[PDB]
């Protein structure tokens, strides 16, 4: 396995821009997710 | 703790889009939902 | 008589088994009074003690236990 | 009334390497503590190692809670930061 | 060789780094509920809807922010990543239970999610008490999801300290006793005991909940000579000792910072900080009805539950004093890290008086499911559990990544986040002192200021929250590689390197007698 | 010893074993099922059973089970 | 490596465990709600392979492999120690709701123990018997270990087939007994507390006696050594646990709960 | 009722609720007193370039942090516990009521001597009269002899339910199957109100209690009125 | 039944660079693709029936 540092991470750190994209959609999603199952909850 | 200078230093210019980025990606959905809670 | 007093033998929070003792000791009397065709006014303390301490619906519950035959405590 | 076999007859891989080193008396595996040396630059504690460093923990002195930490490196005995004693590589 | 390394890891290290990652995901999560929280609060009137949308929200806050943010952050974060380090173990005891651990949760955060999804939510407090979480109050499959998460969280948990009490009694250096191993460690093993004998417990209660629901058990209900009282007290006997689960890898980590950024080797009174945790362990197994001093128990039962409490201040003082003895003398280091400790010795110290306050039965009549509760709890959870998360994650962040953080942006996040958690839970105290109670989607009138002033309060931590992500993308994005660490001789974590080779002591450190 | 357990086994456990069942062997065949009453801490039903007709508990012996309404 | 730890091959089995997890849960749900048992018959299936090839690994890294050193065989005395603990501390949980429910009865109940209309089994009669099959069985297995310490494989299988027979036994009789008696589960907190403590403990036999039957392929087998069968004992210590809490549930409900 | 901008109690309408505030102002002074000495410690251990980072001995200093602590939280218990043994004493009540938790309103029972019972609910927002306190009032108050001893004996007919009067220092919790018992004792006439206090599904915000203390002959023609 | 341990050690220990849940030969692959089958398509069925029950 690769070692060292932004290599022991499931996620790439090799391009900063790919790199922001995925954390925003990775602490996005979590963030987003109470709001999407309120709204859910609502439409019923 | 000492450290090497970045590899990739990222300038107040790109450190400006991040920061953008990342509030606009908590902001956005939830301000979508709240905005349109009566319509809910 | 104003209100039940205090009974030692029920001294804490909880009060459930002062409410059912005192249901229990009205018609175990109740119906030894008239049995014989004694005299129910002697049962009147235990009647006046439940109807102060017990719920409404737990009497109105067990009166329709007793009738039905599903009353599961000794009388 | 036998048919039941022995470590003797059946351990294997690293199990049976250690049942062997320790009827030699030895611990390849370093599952005993070993025992200080007086710690001065002609007795030092002897630290083996299969490569050229390892790290020592120093208990410097008996029921001392903290434990102090270091590399030692192939070469001349290096010394405890804290007490001072002894230690050499023998790799 | 990605799903060989990240779904098959028999690894301390990756299946630490993948707690954090779910952990942090979880916190997002459980910041979002307690923003809908105090957006339902932060006017007068209703926002949502009545108090089942709101209580659903409320539940799934406390459930997130214990379960799937403290105890993997702590106890799976940090106590994988660290507890093999600082005893030069190869790895864990058991190294493929312990990627199961991990692996329970993600289905357990699956079953809370899809609780809120299906029929009307589990609108119960994280307490889950019946009769409304019964199958007549709360009919349909929200509640059955939730003790079905419960049950993998637990089963997680249970594994996990089996693999921690195992991995700290039997991989140590032979020569190192349990007195020469580190605080943190300590902590770890003190918690995982709690979690051994606890958990259970909640396993059998919440067992009992889910026949009562789906096979006519009639445990909980009086037509079947059942006691929803009794569900209290098996649901408390493991809740006291959770909430000792929550702080304890806490205080671990704290005595570990504390000493780091003083420039001392050692915590002050190391037998004194062992003893604390054992005996805030023990302790924390025997008080348990204070949580239920409004349920009609008896007089002297109450006499005992106020009197046993308290003692708990006495152990947890001598860790108070002793951290402040730590930074007597030091060569002070004002690092973002030793900020966030600095906060919790003062916040926690707030938070466990107010606790003090709750212990005394009789004004806990006034005081019991009001506001002033929820202050208690969230200076000790939400100011401390999180400050030492915090505390700790900037401070092995370097060793875990092996790249620096910003430590001015990460000064901002501690000034930005101190000011909202305060403004957040300071003015509950006195709407609890004057009689707003929980679980309220709205109040009368009188309560409104403090109300508003608290939601403020949650929009500005929610803004720390915010920069932590874009800090950890900046620290990512630079890339700043680690030279040298200070103090490696008393901090065995650090000797390897940042980050440390994926076998670490394969060769096992040298220690005599 | 290996000995001593084997003389345990034989020469205590398992005669008691014997004995017990004796004993349970003895007292077996049905007594008399006692008259039905429809008292309400029994036969609970707050949700229908998952199996057969959800009235039946799921080792429903009709002989001594009777269900709310009374034995089959 | 220059210790003597067990460094595990990367395994698909924890994920495989979890999943079966996520299956027999929301099984369940499926079960109890939507009048369909197809998750949860696929999770059961995918937790027996599971714990099948985990467990046969186990065997292959220890027997075939040699991993198990003093030290690892030592972390697994321990884990298994702590794994009986968390059972004990999950039954206890079970006897305090049957002391809290039987000690102080309500009016439901017509304020007394045992409750209007139950009538409890004669503990003098097929419970004494099964007491009587547990003990017998936890001396049979007593002879079983020591026959594998003293190397003689017939009389190591003799008693553990004992042992095993004897658990069938209890198995059958406790079958039997549920099909036979005149309460159920939703006869009030007598029939919860009843079949719940003694269900769980069942299950906990099955477990036992399934244990003991993989200790028994072993063995013929040649697996264990004289000196090394960590297994056994585990199989063993368990099969105490079992006896214990019977024990307990004999004196507490069946005898003292009459 | 709490007012605007409240920091504490509401004001104490009952003697144990004096008690309460009296043992609060007590166990305050304490919280203050020892939050503030350990920020002033954490100021002074942080403010000084003096320096001393050798072994420090721990056993004398660990005797003052352990008995002054153990000492502080004896001063507390012992008030803590008069308290709760004054309000456990036997008191003679002169009028027993019943309340019974429903989802959402509350029932009221007196029937020490004829069968008075109704239903207490909250007044809608859109029904208040003007001056009226929305969440609070409700349509039929729980009339009370003032200047008397009455216990309360509160319970459930569905889910939990908590009967809760802060200015009078009252919070039982109502549970099905429970009978639980409280003293309630109004030193003054007026209007005193509590709100559910335990979770309770959808209108548990919305099932306020309001007790209205009158002269004994006042109560007695108002319990007529209601048969 | 003959002791055939060693034969099994040989087997196990072969030098293959084989994970030892796969080193028993092509009975375990199968197994094993079995096993994750199952397991990855339940935990798809799983979604859906959220999904649906999700809804009225
Ligand atoms: C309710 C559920 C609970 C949710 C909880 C979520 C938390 C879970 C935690 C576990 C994280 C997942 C890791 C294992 C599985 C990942 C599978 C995958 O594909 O991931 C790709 C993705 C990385 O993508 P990459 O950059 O393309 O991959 C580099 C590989 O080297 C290149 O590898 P490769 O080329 O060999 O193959 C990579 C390829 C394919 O690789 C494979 O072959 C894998 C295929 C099977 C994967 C199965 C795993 C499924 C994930 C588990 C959770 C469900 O992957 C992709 O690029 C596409 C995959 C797309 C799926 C992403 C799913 C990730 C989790 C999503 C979050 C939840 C959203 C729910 C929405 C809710 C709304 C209602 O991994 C992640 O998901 C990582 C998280 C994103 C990065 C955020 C970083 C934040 C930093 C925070 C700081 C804390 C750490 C501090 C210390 C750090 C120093 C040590
Ligand atoms: C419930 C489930 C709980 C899981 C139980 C854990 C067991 C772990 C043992 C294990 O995995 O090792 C097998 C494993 C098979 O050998 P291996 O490592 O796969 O292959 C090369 C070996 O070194 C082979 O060396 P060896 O010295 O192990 O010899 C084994 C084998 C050599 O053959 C082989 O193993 C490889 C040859 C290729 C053919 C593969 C055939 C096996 C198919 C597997 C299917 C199992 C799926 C289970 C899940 C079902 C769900 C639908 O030679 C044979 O003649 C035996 C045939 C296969 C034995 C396993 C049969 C499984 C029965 C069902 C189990 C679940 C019930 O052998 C061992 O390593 C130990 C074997 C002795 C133990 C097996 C005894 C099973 C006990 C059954 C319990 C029934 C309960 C009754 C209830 C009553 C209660 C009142
Ligand atoms: C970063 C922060 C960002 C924003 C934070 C949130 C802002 C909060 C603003 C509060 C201002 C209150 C106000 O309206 O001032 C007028 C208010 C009007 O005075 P008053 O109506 O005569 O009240 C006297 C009360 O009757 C006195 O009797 P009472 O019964 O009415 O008093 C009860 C009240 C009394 O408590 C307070 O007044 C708390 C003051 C906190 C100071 C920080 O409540 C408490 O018991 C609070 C419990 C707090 C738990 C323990 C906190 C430990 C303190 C840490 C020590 C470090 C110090 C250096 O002025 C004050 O007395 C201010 C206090
Ligand atoms: C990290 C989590 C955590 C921790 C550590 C604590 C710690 C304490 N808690 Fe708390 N508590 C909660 C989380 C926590 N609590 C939660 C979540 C609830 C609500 C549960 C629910 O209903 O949902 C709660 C509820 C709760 C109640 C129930 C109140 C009610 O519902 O009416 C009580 C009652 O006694 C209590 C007391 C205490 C006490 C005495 C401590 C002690 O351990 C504190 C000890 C610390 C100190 C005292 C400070 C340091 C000491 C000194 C500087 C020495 C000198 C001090 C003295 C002489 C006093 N807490
Ligand atoms: C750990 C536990 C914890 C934490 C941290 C919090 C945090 C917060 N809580 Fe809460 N809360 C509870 C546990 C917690 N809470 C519990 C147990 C209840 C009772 C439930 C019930 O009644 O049944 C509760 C109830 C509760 C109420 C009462 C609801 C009611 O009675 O009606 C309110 C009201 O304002 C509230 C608000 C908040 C707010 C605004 C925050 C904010 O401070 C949160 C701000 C955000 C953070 C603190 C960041 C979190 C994320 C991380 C730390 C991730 C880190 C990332 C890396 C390390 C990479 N919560
Ligand atoms: C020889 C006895 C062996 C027992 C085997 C029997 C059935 C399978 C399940 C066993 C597991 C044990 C306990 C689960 C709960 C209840 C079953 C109790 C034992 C039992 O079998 O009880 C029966 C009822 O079973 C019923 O409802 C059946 C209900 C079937 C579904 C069970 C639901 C599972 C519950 C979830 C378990 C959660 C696990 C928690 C793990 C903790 C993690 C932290 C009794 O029959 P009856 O007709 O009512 O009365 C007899 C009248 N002639
Ligand atoms: C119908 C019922 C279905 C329900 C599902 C559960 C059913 C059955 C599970 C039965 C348990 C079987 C466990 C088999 C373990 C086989 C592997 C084994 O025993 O492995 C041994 C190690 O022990 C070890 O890992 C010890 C491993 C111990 C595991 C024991 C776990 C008990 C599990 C209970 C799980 C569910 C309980 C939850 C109930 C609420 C191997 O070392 P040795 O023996 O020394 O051999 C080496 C020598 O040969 C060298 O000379
Ligand atoms: C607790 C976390 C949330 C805190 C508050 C978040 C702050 C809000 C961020 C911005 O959110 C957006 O606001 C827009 C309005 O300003 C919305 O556009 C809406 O309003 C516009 C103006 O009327 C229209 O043009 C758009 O079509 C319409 O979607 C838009 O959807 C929404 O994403
Ligand atoms: C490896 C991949 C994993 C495999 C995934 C397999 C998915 C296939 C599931 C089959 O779907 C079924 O559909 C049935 C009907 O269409 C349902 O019957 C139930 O619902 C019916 C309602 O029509 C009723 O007859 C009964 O309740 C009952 O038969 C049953 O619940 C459901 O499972
Ligand atoms: C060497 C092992 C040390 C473990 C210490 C555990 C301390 C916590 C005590 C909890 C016991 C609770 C009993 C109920
Ligand atoms: C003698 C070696 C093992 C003994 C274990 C204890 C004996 C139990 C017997 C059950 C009756
Ligand atoms: Cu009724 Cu809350
Ligand atoms: O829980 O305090
Ligand atoms: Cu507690
Ligand atoms: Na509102
Ligand atoms: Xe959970
Ligand atoms: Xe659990
Ligand atoms: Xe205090
Ligand atoms: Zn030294």
């Amino acid at each position: 396995y690769e070692e060292g540092p932004g290599k022991n991470i499931p996620f790439s750190v090799e391009n900063k821009w790919r790199l922001l994209a995925m954390m925003t959609l990775f602490f996005g999603s979590g963030f987003a997710a109470p709001f999407f199952i309120v709204r859910h909850q609502l439409l019923k | 703790i000492t450290a090497k200078p970045a590899k990739t230093p990222t300038s107040p210019k790109e450190q400006a889009i991040g920061l953008s980025v990342t509030f606009l990606s908590f902001l956005l959905p939830a301000g979508w939902v709240l905005y349109h809670l009566d319509n809910y | 008589y104003q209100t039940a007093p205090f009974d030692s033998r029920f001294p804490n929070q909880n009060q459930t088994r002062n409410c059912w003792q005192n249901y229990l000791d009205f018609h175990r009397c109740e119906k030894a009074m008239t049995a014989k065709g004694g005299d129910v006014s002697v049962c009147e303390w235990y009647r006046r003690v439940y109807k102060s301490l017990c719920p409404i619906s737990w009497v109105s519950t067990w009166d329709d236990r007793r009738a039905e035959g599903t009353f599961p405590g000794k009388i | 009334g036998g048919g039941v076999p022995t470590d003797e007859e059946q351990a294997t891989g690293l199990e049976r390497e250690v049942m062997l080193a320790a009827r030699k008396g030895q611990d390849p595996y370093n599952i005993l503590a070993p025992k200080a040396t007086s710690g001065t630059k002609e007795d030092p504690n002897l630290v083996p190692s299969i490569t050229n460093k390892r790290i020592v923990g120093c208990i410097c002195e008996e029921d001392n809670s903290t434990v102090i930490w270091f590399w030692l490196h192939k070469g001349e005995a290096q010394r405890c930061p804290s007490c001072g004693t002894h230690y050499k590589l023998v790799p | 060789m990605f799903i060989n390394r990240w779904l098959f890891s028999t690894n301390h290290k990756d299946i630490g780094t993948l707690y954090l990652l779910f952990g942090a995901w979880a916190g997002m999560v459980g910041t979002a509920l307690s923003l809908l929280i105090r957006a339902e609060l932060g006017q007068p009137g209703t926002l949502l809807g009545d108090d089942q949308i709101y209580n659903v929200v409320v539940t799934a806050h406390a459930f997130v922010m214990i379960f799937f943010m403290v105890m993997p952050i702590m106890i799976g974060g940090f106590g994988n990543w660290l507890v093999p380090l600082m005893i030069g173990a190869p790895d864990m005891a058991f190294p493929r239970m312990n990627n199961m651990s991990f692996w329970l949760l993600p289905p357990s955060f699956l079953l809370l999610l899809a609780s809120s999804m299906v029929e009307a939510g589990a609108g119960t407090g994280w307490t889950v008490y019946p009769p409304l979480a019964g199958n007549l109050a709360h009919a349909g499959a929200s509640v059955d999801l939730t003790i079905f998460s419960l049950h993998l969280a637990g089963v997680s948990s249970i594994l996990g300290a089996i693999n921690f009490i195992t991995t700290i009694i039997n991989m140590k250096p032979p020569a190192m006793s349990q007195y020469q191993t580190p605080l943190f460690v300590w902590s770890v093993m003190i918690t995982a005991v709690l979690l051994l004998l606890s958990l259970p417990v909640l396993a059998a209660g919440i067992t009992m909940l889910l026949t009562d629901r789906n096979l006519n058990t009639t445990f909980f209900d009086p037509a079947g000579g059942g006691d929803p009282i009794l569900y209290q007290h098996l649901f408390w006997f493991f809740g006291h000792p959770e909430v000792y689960i929550l702080i304890l890898p806490g205080f671990g980590m704290i005595s570990h910072i504390v000493t780091y950024y003083s420039g001392k080797k050692e915590p002050f009174g190391y037998m004194g900080m062992v003893w604390a945790m054992m005996s805030i362990g023990f302790l924390g197994f025997i008080v348990w009805a204070h949580h239920m001093f409004t349920v009609g128990m008896d007089v002297d039962t109450r006499a005992y539950f106020t009197s046993a409490t308290m003692i708990i201040a006495i152990p947890t003082g001598v860790k108070v004093f002793s951290w402040l003895a730590t930074l007597h003398g030091g060569n002070i280091k004002w690092s973002p890290a030793m900020m966030w400790a600095l906060g919790f010795i003062f916040l926690f110290t707030v938070g466990g008086l107010t606790g003090i306050v709750l212990a005394n039965s009789s004004l806990d009549i006034v005081l019991h499911d009001t506001y002033y509760v929820v202050a208690h709890f969230h200076y000790v959870l939400s100011m401390g559990a999180v400050f030492a998360i915090m505390g700790g994650f900037v401070h092995w962040f370097p060793l875990f990544s092996g790249y620096t953080l910003n430590d001015t942006w990460a000064k901002i996040h501690f000034a930005i986040m101190f000011v909202g958690v305060n403004m957040t839970f300071f003015p509950q105290h006195f709407l609890g002192l004057s009689g707003m109670p929980r679980r309220y989607s709205d109040y009368p009138d009188a309560y409104t200021m403090w109300n508003t002033i608290s939601s403020m309060g949650s929009f500005i931590s929610l803004t720390a929250v915010m920069l932590m992500v874009f800090i950890i993308w900046e620290a990512f994005a630079s890339k700043r590689e680690v030279l040298t660490v200070d103090l490696t001789t008393t901090n065995l974590e650090w000797l390897n390197g940042c980050p440390p080779p994926y076998h670490t002591f394969e060769e096992p450190t040298y220690v005599n007698l | 010893g290996a000995r001593t357990w084997r003389f345990l086994t034989f020469g205590l456990a398992l005669p008691s074993v014997a004995l017990c069942t004796l004993n349970s062997w003895l007292h077996s065949g049905h007594r008399e099922r006692p008259a039905f009453i429809p008292y309400h801490h029994l036969r609970i039903r707050t949700k229908p059973f998952s199996w057969g007709d959800g009235n039946h508990t799921f080792f429903h012996n009709p002989r001594v089970n009777p269900l709310p309404t009374g034995y089959e | 490596q220059t210790h003597a730890y067990h460094m595990v091959n990367p395994s698909p089995w924890p994920l495989t465990g979890a999943l079966s997890a996520l299956l027999m849960t929301s099984g369940l749900t499926m079960w109890f709600h939507f009048n369909s048992m197809t998750l949860l018959m696929i999770g059961l299936t995918t937790n027996m392979l599971t714990m099948y090839q985990w467990w046969r690994d186990v065997i292959r890294e220890s027997t075939f492999q040699g991993h198990h050193t003093p030290a690892v065989q030592k972390g697994l005395r321990y884990g298994m120690i702590l794994f009986i603990i968390s059972e004990v501390l999950f039954f206890t949980g079970f006897f305090w709701a049957f002391y809290h429910s039987s000690l102080a009865p309500t009016p439901e109940l017509g304020g007394c123990w045992p409750p209007t209309g139950i009538h409890p089994l004669n503990p003098l009669e097929v419970p004494l018997l099964n007491t009587s099959v547990l003990l017998a069985s936890g001396v049979s297995i007593t002879w079983a270990h020591h026959s594998l310490m003293e190397g003689d494989r017939k009389h190591m299988l003799q008693a553990l087939f004992i042992t095993i027979t004897l658990g069938v036994y209890f198995t059958l009789l406790q079958a039997s007994e549920y099909y036979e008696a005149p309460f159920t589960i939703s006869d009030g907190v007598y029939g919860s507390t009843f079949f719940v403590a003694t269900g769980f403990h069942g299950l906990h036999v099955i477990i036992g006696s399934t244990f003991l039957i993989v200790c028994f392929f072993r063995q013929l087998k040649f697996h264990f050594t004289s000196n090394h069968h960590f297994g056994f004992e585990a199989a063993a210590w368990y099969w105490h646990f079992v006896d214990v809490v019977w024990l307990f549930l004999y004196v507490s409900i069946y005898w003292w709960g009459s | 009722m709490a007012y605007p901008m409240q920091l504490g109690f509401q004001d104490a309408t009952s003697p144990i609720m004096e008690e309460l505030l009296h043992f609060h102002d007590h166990t305050l002074m304490i919280v203050f007193l020892i939050s503030s000495l350990v920020l002033y410690i954490i100021s002074l251990m942080l403010t000084t370039k003096l320096t001393h980072t050798s072994t420090m001995d721990a056993q004398e200093v660990e005797t003052i942090w352990t008995i002054l602590p153990a000492i502080i939280l004896i001063l507390i218990a012992l008030p803590s516990l008069r308290i709760l043994y004054m309000m456990d004493e036997i008191n003679n009540p002169s009028l027993t009521v019943k309340t019974m938790g429903h989802q959402w309103y509350w029932s009221y029972e007196y029937t020490d001597y004829e069968d008075l019972s109704f239903d207490s609910y909250m007044i809608p927002t859109s029904e208040l009269k003007p001056g009226e306190l929305r969440l609070l009032e409700v349509d039929n108050r729980v009339v009370l002899p003032m200047e008397m001893t009455i216990r309360m004996l509160v319970s459930s007919e569905d889910v939990l339910h908590s009967w809760a009067v802060p200015s009078l220092g009252l919070k039982t919790d109502a549970i099905p199957g429970r009978l639980n018992q409280t003293t309630l004792m109004s030193s003054r006439p007026g209007l005193y109100y509590g709100q559910c206090s335990e979770i309770c599904g959808s209108n548990h915000s919305f099932m306020p209690i309001v007790l209205e203390l009158v002269p004994l002959k006042y109560f007695e023609k108002w319990s007529a009125s209601m048969l | 039944f003959e002791n055939r341990v060693a034969e099994k050690q040989k087997l196990f220990q072969e030098d293959n660079g084989l994970p030892v849940h796969l080193k028993g030969g092509a009975t375990d692959n199968i197994l094993y693709r079995v096993t994750m089958t199952l397991c990855l398509g339940g935990t798809l069925y799983s979604l859906y029936c959220l999904g649906w029950a999700s809804f009225p």
